[PDB]
């Protein structure tokens, strides 16, 4: 198992 | 412990604070002075060797009969005139343990490197002694490397098929499922990796002949396929390898993914069946806006619209599916699904990610079909048409099942010889020959698509090796500039060779007229954007070679319009697992995982430094895990803009970074135009 | 709790030290006056009922269109004129839960017992009103019972197949293995139990085209078949049931058996596929003499002799196999293998035991093929020819795959009506019709064998019920005398009906001329031995019925020689599991397991007494586990001498007895001529 | 698991 963080709305934009 | 193994393990022993890389060379000498020459069968002349190999069912008579013995001897002499020497112990060890022809008792060596290269060249040329000599010069310069199936089996009577990547479409029926199982078994028997699209299959809890909650879903089909692949394991030599691809909007997508969880039960988990997920742009849009998504039951969509869910564009069909009461679906959270994908990739590296719209916005053969899934290595991206396998004594409707022909350019050897054009054209000719000589009598759609599409995959390798030996960091903008220029030239000469073959034979691939090659759309970005190097260092690297300009691309576009294109697909970058050792090259266009890799063979340890590794280029041989995955994505997208099919793109992650980082890399790959993501290898 | 449930449970509440059997009758009344009559769907007349069932896709309109509505009304009136009443609650419950037609949502009852019988009779008659009335009188009197597939599915639109069991021969090839998996899935989809002969498949460690130690043996095919049967599980309603049969001289016989060991690993254990072992007389002879035996590799034998190991007589070829250096074999202890069989049957009831020589010493169609394996219930014993399923685009050599239609005579009702001849002939006609209207479009060998062999299975039920209700102990010699006479009569009239059908149609079954029916050998024991009852009580039981003598058998032999036989196989005694409840009959010719059986349905529990159980016949209804298995073997052999196919012979064992007792029972069965042994159920 | 008892011969004759 690996550490889990939720996806932020800023991770969908680059 | 053998002497060559001691000389190889002496590399790690540091003298003056430096690794003894040169000692590896000595090891090779030992490996040839003590072992290879002692166990190599020698004959009084090449005629006796060829007679012994043909009579003892080692070689095929047909391909050798096309030449006079003088021509075969001349080809062998051309191969041996190079005086090729393996620069590292692992190259020779891998060749003579995996590819060199051995006796039936597996104690003597019948084929040297030059012998195998000459045989493969004679098989490629199909009767042309000059073409055979050209192939021998291509492979003994190590500019081009046929794939492991082609390199190992060309000219051998006791052999599998020369193609090992097969993509199957499975229609939503028991007849089609059984036929898919049979074809998977037959192709694994031939030694090929089989990928099956399961998106057309109806999900769990669907109706069979208007009885409700009857379908077992795609997970039962995955269990059947996993058992079939376990059974068909190359006559008990290698573990049967298969892949299953499911669209992310398929209802079973969770259960699909649940097949790779460690906590999954024995009746849920499939162990020898790789899984890949096809992610349309609609799913990424839904996750980005945090709107809840819907996973649809494929059979209800098929009943309502007459077409399969994966056969239509989900971007324009998703709202209609959601608003249709006769289409059954369940609510899901797309961000939760993305996090589940990232967690599963962290645990096991699965599933493979296919960005459907990234593939299909540059796909040249969308008229034939949109690319719905990829191969076991997630780099073959071709149009496929499903087959309707009916009952017995009833004619089947044979579709198109993808099977492309692999072969890799050695970027370092190709560019140091200033022979991009010649190597690309000769590799294209060899791939065309192997595709034409492939005849599979148990896979009807695979055979039909091989005859019609004539699709080949011309890959590249030693990108990181070439960049590191030239003082260029893999993540540097100069490396991406070089990749852009080199792969634009590769694409240019591949298209030119395909058009030349079409003109010579007078035939193109089936349904070429509807392709973007015929309409000239494919060449748009090539007739407007100049892909010459923007850095002086890369331009000096390309010195002595003509770099195609926009005018050259316009001329090529006109030539393709006049004459057509023989191959539906030409370029795909495969992982190139073991052939990279023999060629003394870094694997594929991926960055190196380790500078020096430690392996255990038998009860002995061996050490393989990366090719050309030294104190001066130790820093440029940066390990893949230490690299920024965003810049690796940028390089892979730069290459992908010149590759019609996909690139086997493995993510290299540290144990520290979380699933958010994995999801960010995946979303940046989707943003940058990455078509497929292969693996998530955690250090 | 329902009122009928309380009334049925009132049986075990003893009054004056005796069971309240009559309460059971009350339960049925309740079950009809509170549930069935309220849940039934009534129409104004039969026309509206038939129209509603036809337009709503409940009934096939083709079989009903062969009769005018007046004829259908007359048939239904004939069915309802008997005023049939279920004597026990469980009979009506089983019919209305398993066989009565319900609505799509299963909330109401559309078919009564008379309605179902009328529909089945109309389907059987195929346009003959008088024949339909004869079938109605035969089934409403409960003299004959069509099998569960036929009784449940006749005349239904949403029906499956009317054939209960299918037997497949699997040739030693990947194409044949994949085709066998496909056909198994297709036939399990149709609802039938599939049996596969794996004796032709080469053992583990055999060569696939000159590469040795490559085959996975029969265990890999077993795993594939197990997954196929798991996937095809009658749309999730009934668990997919398959059977694998292996010759005891196969090298994999131990691994085969290891599939059923409770300690087997998951990669070997198979849980949804029953196993059967075919034992030639040579194995029993070797075990008797304690001489170490040899199991053989089928592929080496096929290479040396050109025929499969199970394709020829082991009693004459075993020494040649052993003395042949080109045949590969392994040493085994036949007594240890027998003890392993006994231990496995004690633990799990597997394997099925098929005494091959006992089957083939009286097999009438040895010219077509020897019987090499049995069905899932180990009572079908017919000639089968393996099919050569070739590559795609190549013609397949279609063999013969066994398939027969089941139907059971109710011995008590047949003898009470003194109508052995009429019931046997009508049942033969119904089974012939079921065979004729059976057409399977995905099993080619099954279809060809159905068209050519025309094999049917006419069984019998309520042997123990008839014996106990007539004051005859099942183990008594009088019971065996009754079985001898009754089943000789059944065989006589079945042969007479088969010859009459052959005469009226002008056609016999394929290759009848080489059969023992054509040569007259089959009738030998019937033209020299008299099978009239030797006891006065049995003769009185057979009063009013003409028991055939040697002269009648000679006349029948002459009639068969003149006209031939329509059916290759006619009689097979199936277990008759759940349809025996509806007929108020004991299961098959086996003795009763228990006098009163407690079965849990839903959250309630019900008690079913054996049909006709009372105080005066309590001890005549002796439980099977309390019986001597040797006398049960004697009974089964006495019946088997008149049955051309086998009998599903379940062994009923006590926990106290050892594996040596089980081996002794098996060896006595082999000595007495028992063809197959079904189960070893331990109390 | 029933008691495993070896075949003692004369169990093959009746
Ligand atoms: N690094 C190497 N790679 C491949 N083959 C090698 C290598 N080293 C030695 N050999 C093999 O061993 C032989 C002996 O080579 P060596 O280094 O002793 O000198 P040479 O001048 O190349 O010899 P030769 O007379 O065999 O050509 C070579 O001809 C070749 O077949
Ligand atoms: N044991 C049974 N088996 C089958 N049907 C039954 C049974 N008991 C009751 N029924 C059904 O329920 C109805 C209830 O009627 P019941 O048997 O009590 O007698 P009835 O009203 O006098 O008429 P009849 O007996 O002539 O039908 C029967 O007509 C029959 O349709
Ligand atoms: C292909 C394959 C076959 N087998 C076994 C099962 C089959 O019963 C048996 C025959 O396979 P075949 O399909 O007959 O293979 P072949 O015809 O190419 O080889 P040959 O000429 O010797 O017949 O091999 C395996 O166990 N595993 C496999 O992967
Ligand atoms: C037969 C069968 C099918 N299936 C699945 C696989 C198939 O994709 C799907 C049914 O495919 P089909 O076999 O084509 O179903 P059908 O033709 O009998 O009926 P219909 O076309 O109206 O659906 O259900 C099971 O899960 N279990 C089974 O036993
Ligand atoms: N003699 C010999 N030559 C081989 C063998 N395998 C490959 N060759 C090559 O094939 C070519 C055949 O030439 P050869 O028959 O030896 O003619 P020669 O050079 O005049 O002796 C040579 O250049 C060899 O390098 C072998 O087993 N024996
Ligand atoms: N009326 C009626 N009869 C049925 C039904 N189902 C079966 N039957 C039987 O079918 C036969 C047909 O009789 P029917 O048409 O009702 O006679 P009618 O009332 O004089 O017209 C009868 O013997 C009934 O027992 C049904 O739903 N309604
Ligand atoms: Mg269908
Ligand atoms: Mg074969």
């Amino acid at each position: 198992k690996a550490t889990v963080e939720p996806l932020k709305d800023d991770d969908f934009y680059f | 412990v053998p002497k060559w193994i001691q000389l190889n393990n002496e590399i790690m022993i540091q003298k003056d604070g430096k690794f003894q890389f040169d000692k590896d060379k000595e090891a090779v000498h030992s490996y040839f002075v003590d072992y290879i020459n002692q166990n190599t069968v020698f004959f009084h002349n090449l005629k006796e060797k060829l007679d012994y190999l043909v009579e003892n069912q080692y070689y095929e008579e047909e391909f050798l009969s096309l030449y006079s013995f003088e021509d075969i001897k001349e080809v062998f002499k051309t191969a041996y005139a190079k005086k090729f020497r393996f620069p590292s112990f692992m190259s020779a060890f891998k060749f003579y343990n995996d590819y060199a022809l051995k006796t039936n008792d597996k104690k003597k060596i019948l084929e040297r490197y030059e012998d195998r290269i000459s045989i493969v060249a004679l098989f490629f040329a199909n009767g042309d002694t000059e073409k055979a000599k050209e192939y021998v010069n291509l492979m003994i310069n190590q500019e081009y490397q046929p794939s492991t199936p082609t390199f190992l089996n060309a000219g051998r009577k006791r052999r599998g098929e020369l193609v090992s990547c097969f993509l199957l479409e499975v229609n939503d029926s028991l007849n089609d499922i059984s036929r898919a199982i049979d074809i998977s078994m037959q192709l694994s028997k031939l030694g090929g990796g089989v990928s099956l699209n399961l998106s057309k299959l109806r999900a769990k809890g669907e109706a069979i002949k208007d009885v409700e909650n009857a379908t077992k879903g795609v997970v039962g089909v995955m269990k059947l396929l996993d058992n079939a692949f376990r059974y068909a394991d190359q006559m008990g030599q290698r573990q049967g390898s298969g892949a299953a691809y499911l669209n992310i909007f398929h209802r079973d997508i969770n259960d699909f993914l649940d097949t790779k969880k460690i906590s999954a039960d024995e009746d849920v988990r499939v162990k020898t069946l790789s899984i890949g997920v096809v992610i349309p742009d609609k799913f990424v849009e839904l996750a980005r806006e945090d709107k809840a998504a819907y996973v649809f039951y494929p059979h209800t969509i098929y009943k309502e619209y007459g077409q399969h869910m994966d056969e239509m564009d989900m971007n324009e069909m998703y709202d209609k599916f959601v608003d249709n009461p006769r289409v059954k679906k369940e609510k899901i959270n797309p961000r939760k699904l993305l996090e589940k994908l990232a967690m599963l990739r962290s645990e096991s590296g699965y599933p493979y990610i296919m960005f459907q719209d990234n593939v299909n916005k540059v796909h040249a053969n969308n008229h034939i079909s949109k690319v719905k899934f990829s191969n076991l290595c997630s780099e073959v991206l071709q149009a496929s048409q499903v087959s309707s396998y009916t009952d017995y004594d009833e004619e089947d409707e044979i579709g198109l099942d993808i099977s492309c022909n692999l072969g890799s350019l050695n970027i370092l050897n190709v560019m140091e010889h200033k022979s991009i054009e010649k190597t690309v054209k000769l590799a294209t000719d060899s791939l065309t020959h192997v595709s034409e000589t492939t005849d599979i009598r148990n896979a009807p759609a695979v055979r039909r698509a091989n005859k019609a599409m004539k699709s080949i995959g011309l890959g590249a390798m030693n990108l990181h090796g070439y960049l590191a030996q030239n003082g260029i960091a893999y993540e540097s903008p100069e490396a991406r500039d070089f990749a852009n220029t080199f792969f634009m030239m590769v694409n240019f000469y591949s298209i030119q060779r395909s058009a030349e073959i079409a003109k010579e034979k007078g035939e193109t691939f089936d349904q070429y007229e509807g392709s973007t090659y015929a309409t000239g759309e494919y060449f748009d970005k090539y007739v407007s954007t100049d892909f010459s190097p923007k850095y002086e260092k890369i331009a000096n690297l390309f010195e002595g070679m003509h770099i195609p300009t926009t005018e050259d691309w316009k001329k090529l576009k006109a030539f393709v319009a006049e004459h057509g294109m023989y191959h539906s697909y030409r370029l795909c970058i495969a992982p190139t697992g073991s052939i990279s050792y023999v060629q003394s090259s870094t694997a594929s266009v991926m960055p190196i995982m380790e500078r020096i890799e430690e392996r255990t063979y038998g009860n002995s340890k061996t050490y393989y430094p990366m090719p050309g590794l030294a104190s001066n280029n130790w820093f440029f041989y940066k390990e893949a895990y230490d690299m920024d995955m965003f810049k690796v994505v940028d390089m892979i997208a730069t290459i992908q803009q010149h590759i019609d099919q996909g690139i086997s793109f493995t993510l290299f992650l540290k144990d520290t970074m979380t699933t958010r980082d994995l999801n960010r890399i995946d979303l940046y790959a989707h943003h940058r135009g990455i078509k497929t993501i292969y693996y998530a290898r955690t250090k």
